């Protein structure tokens, strides 16, 4: 079973966010929805969940008030609105599943969290989004290549070579935030040389907060 | 509450290795463990303390009620890199311990070196970045020292290392040396020079402006 | 209503079987229909009149109460139908008075299978049936 989170997103202080949490084939048997959120560098918090048969909800403390923890049965689509967004709340979400119940106490249940979604990154900040400016790392057996993602703002982006056809000895680094506020990372990949100059590289660079997508040739230099 | 404790662990393959989840009070057997390997969401293998979820490979094994717990991965591989977090739902809120990230030891591994010079569109735009790539290496530990024209650089490169890789148990790490393109054009000789436990001596790669 | 729901659930020993409150090994008389305490309940509680007929919690005087069985206030008044059946917390059928109108039939109600699950194979059907000088209808579940 796949739990499919909808993309990433930039919110200002005090804003809401709403994150949705869609099932890949049909919707399955589960008893109760939960959120849980992981802060960039730290571990795994409790968000809140709920039980849809019974309609009941359980928050964390930190949450009580501003969260509202949704699920569709009839299109298998849940959903956490979280409200009042500070900075503190930059985190990845995670849309989880439970099956089998272990114990009830009026009225919510509570078990094993059985199926996770791929999370949804949250990022919060008063400053300006950017999209990247995309770079070729030209290449010089086996040759290195790659593409230079500089200075955009929030966090994420993805990188995929050859649209997704080339995924061997691929390394895509994690951002490092530079002294000007923005991001910036590379991504690389180790290839034949002697497929320099006569197979095609491209990266594709996409960055959901400022729909930016960019496709960039690799190529030697002349 | 829960404490995991270490919170780092480093094992050789094929051995057995022993994580370790602390509860403040007893949670009885409603405890389970979670993998979260790099970049990937957490994947359930043990609940109710000892069973094993499904499609979890048997050398994953739980124990312990009450307070103590002990996940026990026996053979340890490559593609168990990853950090395990426990969790309890004995009572509301639920909560989850700080994570156990265990790292898989492999022999020493030299990087394989790779310069990157600033693209002329980059550089047309009146900055330039040099990428020096320090591609699959074991142990994580490497020093990268910048020269332009043989004088050592300080102070303007910033380096991102990769998680330990799920099938080779390496590691890369990119360093960036960035630079004005006025300051780029002073110079002519652009070097990194990387020392790590499996070079003799450091390594040089290095580039002429221009060519 | 729903939250008059007694939800006092704990799989212990027999493990999985709190699933069927939410979807889906094979006799002596029971004892009459009392007062029973809420905290010992799982789930909705069952009469037959001999049609299926919910009790929500109340207090021990009848007035309703919300609270989903939590309290030890909160009881199921069952003295009066024909017979009652439930979970108890640790996933043990309970019964007062199944509610078999026959042999090989019973009364057919959202939960049987959670309660009964060896009639689980049974086929439903439209019956009919005398009980004392009164008609009822209802649909039962036949071997
Ligand atoms: C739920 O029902 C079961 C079955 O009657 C109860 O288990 C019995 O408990 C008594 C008291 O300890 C024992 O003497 C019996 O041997 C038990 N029977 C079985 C089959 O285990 C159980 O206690 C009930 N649970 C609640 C919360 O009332
Ligand atoms: C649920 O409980 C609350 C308070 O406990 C009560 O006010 C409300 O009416 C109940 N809901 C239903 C649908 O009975
Ligand atoms: C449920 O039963 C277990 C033993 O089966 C016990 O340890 C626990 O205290 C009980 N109550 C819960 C989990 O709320
Ligand atoms: C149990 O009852 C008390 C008062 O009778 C009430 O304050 C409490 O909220 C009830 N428990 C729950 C879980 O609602």
């Amino acid at each position: 079973q796949l739990l499919e989170q909808s993309g990433a997103e930039v919110k200002k202080p005090g804003s809401s966010v709403k994150v949705s949490c869609e099932t890949s084939g049909g919707t399955f048997d589960n008893y109760a929805l939960n959120w849980v959120r992981q802060a960039p560098g730290q571990g795994l918090e409790w968000i809140g969940g709920v039980v849809p048969l019974f309609g009941t909800t359980r928050n964390a403390q930190k949450f009580q008030g501003r969260v509202t923890i949704s699920d569709d049965k009839s299109t298998g689509t849940g959903h956490m609105e979280l409200r009042s967004l500070r900075s503190e709340d930059t985190a990845v979400y995670y849309c989880v599943r439970s099956v089998t119940p272990r114990y009830c106490g009026g009225g919510f249940c509570y078990g094993e969290f059985d199926y996770w979604g791929q999370g949804t990154l949250v990022t919060v900040s008063s400053a300006s989004t950017k999209g990247p400016s995309v770079f070729p790392l030209a290449p010089s057996g086996t040759a290195a290549l790659g593409c230079l993602v500089k200075d955009y703002f929030p966090e994420p982006v993805t990188v995929s070579w050859n649209s997704g056809a080339l995924t061997s000895g691929v390394h895509t680094f994690p951002a490092v935030l530079q002294s000007s506020g923005l991001y910036s990372l590379s991504s690389v990949v180790t290839v034949p040389s002697s497929s320099l100059g006569t197979q095609t590289y491209i990266c594709n660079v996409n960055h959901k907060p400022s729909n930016t997508k960019v496709d960039k040739k690799v190529e030697p230099k002349s | 509450e829960l404490t995991q404790s270490p919170a780092t662990l480093s094992v050789s393959p094929g051995e057995r290795a022993t994580l370790s989840c602390r509860a403040s009070q007893s949670v009885s057997s409603n405890l389970a463990w979670y993998q979260q390997k790099p970049g990937q969401a957490p994947r359930l293998l043990i609940y109710g303390a000892s069973t094993r979820a499904t499609g979890i490979p048997a050398r994953f094994s739980g124990s312990g009620s009450g307070t103590e717990f002990t996940l026990t991965v026996s053979r340890l591989e490559p593609e168990d890199s990853a950090v395990y977090f426990c969790q309890q739902y004995y009572r509301s809120p639920l909560t989850f311990g700080g994570g156990t990230k265990v790292e898989i030891k492999r022999t020493v591994a030299a990087p394989s070196v790779f310069i990157f010079p600033p693209s002329d569109e980059q550089l047309k735009s009146g900055t330039a970045s040099v990428v020096c790539l320090l591609n699959n290496f074991y142990p994580r530990e490497a020093k990268v020292q910048w020269k332009v024209d043989n004088a050592l650089q300080s102070g303007n490169s910033q380096e991102s290392v990769t998680e330990q890789d799920s099938k080779d148990s390496t590691y890369s790490l990119s360093s960036t040396l960035t630079l004005s393109k006025a300051d780029y054009e002073k110079h002519k000789v652009y070097a990194c020079e990387v020392t790590h436990q499996g070079l003799s001596s450091p390594v040089t790669k290095s580039f002429n402006r221009g060519e | 209503h729903i939250n008059s729901t007694a939800l006092n659930c704990n799989e212990s020993l027999n493990t999985g079987w709190l699933a069927g409150l939410f979807y889906q090994g094979c006799p002596h008389y029971p004892r009459p229909c009392g007062i029973v305490p809420a905290k010992s309940v799982c789930g909705p509680v069952y009469c037959f009149t001999p049609s299926p007929v919910v009790v929500g919690t109340t207090d021990r005087s009848g007035a309703p109460t919300y609270s989903w069985g939590a309290n030890d206030t909160d009881v199921f008044v069952l003295n009066n139908w024909f017979g009652c059946t439930w979970m108890n917390s640790t996933g043990f059928t309970k019964v007062c008075g199944g509610p078999w109108i026959t042999p090989r039939c019973m009364v057919d109600y959202p939960y049987r299978l959670w309660h009964y699950p060896c009639t689980i194979n049974y086929t439903i059907f439209k019956v009919r049936m005398y009980v004392g000088g009164v008609e009822h209808r209802l649909e039962a579940a036949c071997n």
